[PDB]
């Protein structure tokens, strides 16, 4: 199948508790696997799946150090868009970014990504040509301006066409136990009773990886989109997702209704009813 | 692997 | 400008009373990123609990998991306490384990 890399940065100031936090977080798919936290006593790019472990020294040392760099030059920036626009130096805000590749079964890059928020916020988004930004107001502009002094979107596009799918490419043939290996959802169907007139339809879905998964209810073959419950797909903290959807249905009637499962791990979708 | 320190917004 | 979080409360693996599991409260959805979670048992903090490393989806929301092994009984109560800025009070979601 398909897969990407991404990495998210948050950076948070706390005016009166210490200069601004600085976190980066690395996933392969849905798989995370590097961390950096600037408030940790030692703070350095670690490890969070067995098989980045084997990356050398020279690894870690350059992640850190790109890190720390972060935690500096994202703390300025949180200065700079606090006067872009005219804001207070009372109040907390919150920088936020995600870039990475997406690249297919052979390994192509699909696109790239990068894209800021502030303050929750859509701020300047790198746009799929990879050679220009969309800017969301007149202080996204300025931002916008100096990176395009500084032919930043050249660096971007270096980045995610290059480095960015050679070393996704590298972990996905590291990982390939477990990054390529699609766990199938186990299914069932529970029911509840509400009252004498209707009961709950429950159907799981559990243990499956990756997190991306469809789970439908029809009645007489009619999907019920509109009153179908769906739950956030949730860890379960082993690797592994969970889901579930439910319907409330006339007692008598659970027959006529029908979950469906899709998910990569599956040979084939699946169907599903109340066993009774 | 990162890409390299940003510059400032 | 501020988002209030989603809570599920779950176990790792079915719960069957006496055999050793994982209770997992899932928040996400939530912005800005300070939350208080405390998992509690019987209306007692769990003192033992980890999280995982702070992380946001595509609509910048950040979601985080905190989770202790635990194993269930009967007549035990597990229980999930959520406090963010959206919340005028802490926030109790118990553990049903049919969801």
């Amino acid at each position: 199948g398909s897969h990407s890399m991404r990495y998210f940065y948050t950076a948070m100031s706390r005016p009166g508790r210490g200069e601004p936090r600085f976190i980066a977080v690395g996933y392969v798919d849905d798989t995370q696997f590097v961390r950096f936290d600037s408030d940790a006593a030692s703070p350095r790019m670690a490890p969070r799946a067995p098989w980045i472990e084997q990356e050398g020294p020279e690894y870690w040392d350059r992640e850190t150090q790109i890190s720390k760099t972060n935690t500096q030059t994202y703390r300025e920036s949180l200065r700079n868009l606090r006067g872009y626009y005219n804001q207070s130096e009372a109040g907390s805000h919150t920088l936020q970014r995600m870039y990475g590749c997406d690249v297919g079964p052979d390994g192509r890059l699909l696109r790239g990504h990068d894209q800021s928020a502030y303050d929750g916020k859509d701020y300047i988004a790198l746009n799929e040509d990879l050679s220009s930004w969309t800017a969301a107001d007149t202080a996204a502009q300025i931002t916008q301006r100096k990176w395009e002094a500084a032919r930043e979107a050249e660096q971007w596009r270096a980045y995610l066409e290059g480095l960015c799918v050679e070393w996704l490419r590298r972990y996905l043939e590291n990982g390939k136990e477990t990054l390529q290996r699609a766990d199938p959802p186990k299914t069932h169907v529970t029911h509840h009773p509400i009252s004498d007139h209707e009961a709950t339809l429950r159907c799981w879905a559990l243990g499956f990886y990756p997190a991306e998964i469809t789970l439908t209810w029809q009645r007489d073959g009619e999907d019920q989109t509109q009153d179908t419950e769906l739950v956030e797909t949730r860890p379960a903290g082993d690797r592994t997702f969970q889901k579930w959807a439910a319907v409330v249905v006339p007692s008598g009637e659970e027959q006529r209704y029908t979950c469906h499962v899709q998910h990569e791990g599956l040979p084939k979708p699946l169907t599903l009813r109340w066993g009774g | 692997a990162l890409i390299g320190a940003s510059i400032c917004f | 400008i501020q988002r209030t979080p989603k809570i599920q409360v779950y176990s790792r693996h079915p719960a069957e009373n006496g055999k050793s599991n994982f209770l997992n409260c899932y928040v996400s959805g939530f912005h800005p990123s300070d939350i208080e979670v405390d998992l509690l048992k019987n209306g007692e903090r769990i003192e033992k609990v980890e999280h995982s490393d702070l992380s946001f989806s595509k609509d910048w929301s950040f979601y985080l998991l905190y989770y202790t092994e635990f194993t269930p009984t009967e007549k035990d109560e597990y229980a999930c306490r959520v406090n963010h800025v959206t919340l005028s009070q802490p926030k109790i979601v118990k553990w049903d384990r049919d969801m």
